[PDB]
């Protein structure tokens, strides 16, 4: 019993530890030979202790001087090469050691761990021990390469160094703390030694134990590569080993190396995404794309007969309970995100951002037959909703490929369209069947793997296709946006009632393949004569709704707040009177309520309103393709005005956040207005904080957005003019109110052109505004620099409007 | 078409290497024509890149 | 200590992958982005 209610325990007179700690005591192996295969025998006692969690026995040595001490001396001999005749006891001591060491580690989280075992630790790092054991752990995985084929006895005791070593280097990165494990060329050494001593066990196919051992270490090398991707300060001594590690994993079994291919792949994409790289620098490039490619058609094909034989076998049932651990027969779904298939095709979706005029991966692609491979896979999948890490993972690789215009040529020529359009309308299709919506949306990533995510990625790839092949891609949109008519048309309105991220996040894709479509405004009109004026009203409305939210900065905060906190029904209602007081008191405790909060809250508005702007500003120049441009109906009286709709109404009221309130002159204003307010924040935000460090990506965000906001002041300025125009001119507008738009335009362009000169006297970000600022340096004439008050051209167009107007 | 960047490189550093060899042999008519060889080669190499 | 190095394996697997998605969707996004950039820098230079 002890003082403070616990419970001690100590070695009775008759524990049998008293005479296992004699059997490891170095101070009486100075006088005693302990012959190794009892030593083994004391160490595997206390192994299994550590191992089934006696810790009733393991505190009870926790507490023993030199248990430590004594405990690791094997670890700092000496050993023979596994080419002399070694007693394989002393390796399997070491591998026992080496066990309890990890489960102690791992166990006795990060605190109450021993100061003896702490400076033990510390003692093997000065050591160098480290390197070492890198060192024996290297040369014995060679060792059975070079002794497979021969009967090689001591394997097992082989196996249980290789695996205690794997387990105390996973805890060497992640515990690198208290293994005293920071010295980063130890880290590469280690890293080398695990690198080369994988590759021995990989290069000899018809060893089952190489390819078990070899694959043990794989698992190892992987971990070390991403914990030390900041370390391992080169990566062209990396790239080699893993072309030879893969060559050597495709010459052996499929129903084994699954769990290997895998592992290669991902090592490859962890090793692409350390640095910048070329077909250039790559060992080997046009070889490892075909060994990729070619693994990829093993898998997509072995994919799509699994997507057929779930459509043969109808009506497997919601089997529910199995609280069962580990065991073999239940099937190898193939989509898994950690699947040789999907790892496959982000490791061909990294490579196909090295080859920048595809001229390398496409003189593999014409061998292969694997662009129609993966699109009939993909073709099931999306009419199944089945395979999505596959599904998400060809839709990445279509779009990094459809950027170039021999990857977007070989793309449509695959057949693209038809693998994609009547499949895809599966997707977002509901269930008419109408039964209870599941609540279980908790706050998982933006990228976590989804259906919305893969129409996003479908029309992104359109947007992308008809970006690179215009007019040889447009019958393909024509028939695309057409048949997803309805996905388009809900999209365009989901912005009036679903302002989440992931919202934005589709709208501004099915904007954007609306904004490259409405370039071929007659021939979309001569195929879709109704399809096109309802999107052109529907993006009036999305002017409508994005501009009110953004000026309406309270309303989208409160938005989001009424849709980030849940739970409780109410009603009824009635009114009314009054408190009060009082009591009383005492005591207790204190938390602040987190700052953190108001960050988080104001990040995602901040997200939210560059979200809405994106959206705007495609809304806004797709918008513009559907009336005549400034020039035009400014300069010519035989253009026609029956070509061009009405897209705005004539009012100069500010837009409300509402239902059916149609676009204005007054939603243009307002628009103008917004962007003014917006840039006169980031011209706020400067006063200079400090010594905080690694965000580049700030500068860039601060720079796009600024010229995003250009774009949406300048495309709203145009449809002003040209719409303004399409109603001065028209023989039915009343003269009355033609003269009333002159007077309501000709005030309030007046007071925006004071208040856009009253900013571009400071200097939009330009090369004039740069050969300006100087003072000290960078002068002549006087006081002069460069040359200034050339000045921005819609200055010039809307000065020449109002004075117009004013005629 | 994106080897032949690395290749150009690899063809300067040799004959570069193998012109530093021939200017430590004995001076011959044999070692002062392929000298001038592939100085003739390093001459077009510094157009091929 | 085997579910943890069943999960450091899964994160040894599974992070590369989002690394990988979120570069497509990043330089799918910034290309359509900068593209709409450049090409309105060529209206407002044609405007001039």
């Amino acid at each position: 019993d002890g003082s403070d209610g616990s419970k001690e325990f100590s070695l009775g007179m008759w524990s049998c530890l008293h005479a296992v700690l004699e059997l490891i005591d170095s101070q009486q192996q100075d006088r005693y030979w302990c012959p190794p295969l009892l030593h083994r025998a004391a160490i595997a006692f206390l192994h299994a202790l550590w191992q089934d969690r006696r810790d009733s026995a393991m505190l009870v040595l926790r507490t023993k001087p030199k248990f430590w001490e004594n405990l690791t001396s094997p670890l700092f001999g000496t050993l023979s090469p596994p080419s002399e005749t070694s007693e394989p006891s002393i390796l399997e001591t070491c591998a026992l050691i080496m066990k309890i060491i990890c489960l102690e580690i791992y166990y006795v989280v990060k605190g109450s761990l021993d100061q003896s075992l702490k400076d033990t630790l510390k003692k093997f790092s000065i050591e160098k021990r480290f390197a070492y054991w890198s060192g024996y752990v290297k040369s014995l995985a060679v060792h059975v390469a070079e002794t497979e084929g021969s009967s090689c006895t001591s394997l097992l005791e082989y196996q249980m160094l290789v695996s205690a070593w794997r387990m105390l280097l996973i805890i060497a990165t992640t515990h690198a703390d208290i293994m005293h494990l920071t010295d980063s060329v130890v880290r590469r050494q280690l890293f080398l030694d695990v690198l080369d001593g994988t590759k021995a066990l990989l290069l000899v196919p018809a060893s089952v134990n190489c390819l078990r051992l070899g694959s043990m270490k794989c698992t190892l090398l992987l971990i070390l590569l991403r914990q030390w991707k900041r370390e391992l300060g080169s990566v062209d001594e990396i790239l080699g080993p893993l072309t030879e590690i893969l060559e050597g994993v495709l010459q052996a079994d499929q129903q084994l190396m699954e769990k290997t291919k895998a592992k290669v792949f991902s090592a490859f994409i962890t090793v692409l995404q350390m640095k910048e790289m070329k077909v250039s620098d790559i060992p080997q490039y046009s070889q490892l794309v075909l060994n990729v490619c070619e693994t990829l058609q093993e898998e997509v094909i072995a994919l799509f007969d699994q997507t057929r034989h779930s459509l043969a076998l109808g009506s497997a049932t919601e089997d529910k309970d199995s609280m069962e651990t580990d065991d073999c027969s239940r099937s190898r779904h193939r989509d898994q995100r950690d699947g040789v298939c999907v790892l496959g095709l982000h490791l061909a979706k990294e490579l196909c951002e090295v080859d920048e005029d595809g001229d390398s991966w496409l003189q593999v692609t014409r061998r292969l037959p694997i662009l129609p491979t993966l699109l009939t896979t993909l073709e099931v999948s999306l009419r199944m909703k089945q395979n999505l890490h596959f599904t998400e993972a060809t839709l990445h690789l279509l779009l990094t490929l459809a950027r170039t215009q021999q990857g977007a040529t070989a793309v449509a020529g695959a057949g693209i369209t038809q693998s994609i359009c009547l499949p895809l309308l599966s997707v977002y299709q509901l269930s008419t069947n109408g039964t209870a919506q599941t609540p279980s949306a908790s706050r998982k990533s933006l990228d976590a793997p989804s259906w919305p995510g893969v129409y996003r990625l479908s029309m992104s790839l359109m947007e992308q296709l008809l970006k690179t092949l215009r007019y040889n891609f447009l019958p393909e949109a024509l028939d695309f946006v057409g048949v997803h008519q309805e996905r388009t048309l809900q999209c365009l309105n989901a912005v009036r009632t679903v302002q989440s991220l992931a919202c934005l996040e589709e709208a501004d894709h099915t904007v954007g393949f609306i904004l490259q479509l409405s370039n071929f405004m007659k021939e979309w009109h001569f195929h879709l004569p109704q399809l096109m004026r309802d999107i052109q009203v529907n993006l009036g409305y999305l002017c409508q709704a994005c501009t009110s939210l953004l000026h309406s900065r309270k309303m989208l905060q409160h938005y989001l707040q009424n849709k980030n906190g849940d739970g409780l029904p109410s009603a009824v209602a009635q009114r009314v009177q009054r408190p009060p007081s009082a009591a009383s008191a005492a005591p207790s405790s204190s938390k602040q309520p987190a700052a953190d909060t108001e960050a988080s809250e104001q990040q995602a508005l901040h997200t939210v309103q560059y979200g809405l702007l994106k959206i705007l500003s495609k809304t806004l120049a797709a918008l513009r393709h559907f009336t005549p441009d400034v020039c035009q109906i400014l300069l010519d009286q035989s253009l026609d005005l029956a070509e061009y709709n009405f897209l705005f109404a004539l009012s100069f009221t500010t837009p409300t956040f509402d239902s059916e309130v149609a676009p204005s002159f007054g939603t243009l204003l307002a628009t103008v207005n917004v962007a003014l307010n917006m840039l006169g924040e980031l011209d706020k935000k400067k006063e200079p904080l400090t010594q905080a460090v690694g965000l580049s990506t700030q500068a860039e965000g601060t720079r796009t957005l600024k010229s995003l906001l250009m774009f949406t002041m300048e495309n709203c300025f145009y449809l002003l003019i040209s719409q303004a125009m399409r109603y001065l001119r028209d023989p039915a507008v009343h003269p009355r109110d033609k003269q009333r738009m002159k007077q309501e335009l000709s005030s309030e362009l007046s007071t925006l052109l004071s208040s856009l000169s009253r900013y571009f006297r400071r200097g939009a970000p330009s090369s004039p505004a740069t050969g300006v600022l100087p003072s000290p340096q960078g002068k002549s004439t006087s006081l002069s620099k460069a040359s200034p008050e050339s000045q921005e051209p819609l200055i010039q167009l809307v000065q020449a409007f109002v004075r117009h107007m004013q005629r | 078409n994106c080897e032949r960047r690395r290749f150009t490189n690899l063809c300067l550093d040799a004959v570069c290497g193998y012109l530093v060899e021939l200017q430590s042999m004995s001076s011959s008519v044999a070692v002062q024509a392929i000298t001038g060889n592939f100085k003739s080669l390093q001459a077009k190499l510094e157009r091929l890149h | 200590i085997q579910g943890f190095l069943k999960n450091e394996k899964d994160n040894a697997l599974l992070s590369a992958i989002e690394e990988s998605r979120k570069r497509t969707f990043g330089m799918a996004e910034e290309y359509h982005r900068e593209s709409m950039l450049v090409e309105w820098e060529q209206v407002k230079q044609r405007i001039l």
